[PDB]
């Protein structure tokens, strides 16, 4: 079911998702850090907007990552 | 058609479209339909006679 479709090192992304009550929701933030060292997450405090609510109702345990290789 | 047979009852504003065969003898059915392998939708075949 394609119910939703949406169009809009230096740059970190960070989200919460949350499944609640049959509701996925996604707070985002996109932050232009510059660090040398990778190995760990930056200290400091960003405040996360929510963005997405959607009503999908489905059961999530398991989750996994896409990349983008050639 | 209607849900008749669940492991566990539902969380709210949650759906459940899968049509597989429940185990509802302690025999694993396996993939296939028999008694005590009770298939959970079944119709009630409303009519105005009812
Ligand atoms: C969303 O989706 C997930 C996954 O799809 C569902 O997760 C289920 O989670 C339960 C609990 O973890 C799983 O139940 C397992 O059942 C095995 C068989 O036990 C049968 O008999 C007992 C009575 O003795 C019944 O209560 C049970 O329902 C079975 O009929 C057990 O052997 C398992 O125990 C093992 O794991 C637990 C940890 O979970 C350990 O503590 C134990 O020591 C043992 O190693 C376990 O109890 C069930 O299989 C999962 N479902 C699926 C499809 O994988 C969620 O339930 C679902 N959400 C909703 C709302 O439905």
């Amino acid at each position: 079911n394609c119910t939703f479709e949406y169009v809009s090192f230096k740059n970190l992304r960070e989200f919460v998702f949350k499944n609640i009550d049959g509701y996925f929701k996604i707070y985002s933030k996109h932050t232009p850090i510059i660090v040398r060292e990778p190995e760990d997450l930056p200290q400091g405090f960003s405040a996360l907007e929510p963005l997405v609510d959607l009503p999908i109702g489905i059961n999530i345990t398991r989750f996994q990552t896409l990349l983008a290789l050639h | 058609l209607y849900r008749l047979f669940r492991k566990s009852n539902l969380k709210p504003f949650e759906r459940d479209i899968s049509t597989e065969i429940y185990q509802a003898g302690n025999k694993p059915c396996n993939g296939v339909a028999g008694f005590n392998c009770y298939f959970p939708l079944r119709s009630y075949s409303f009519r105005p006679t009812y």
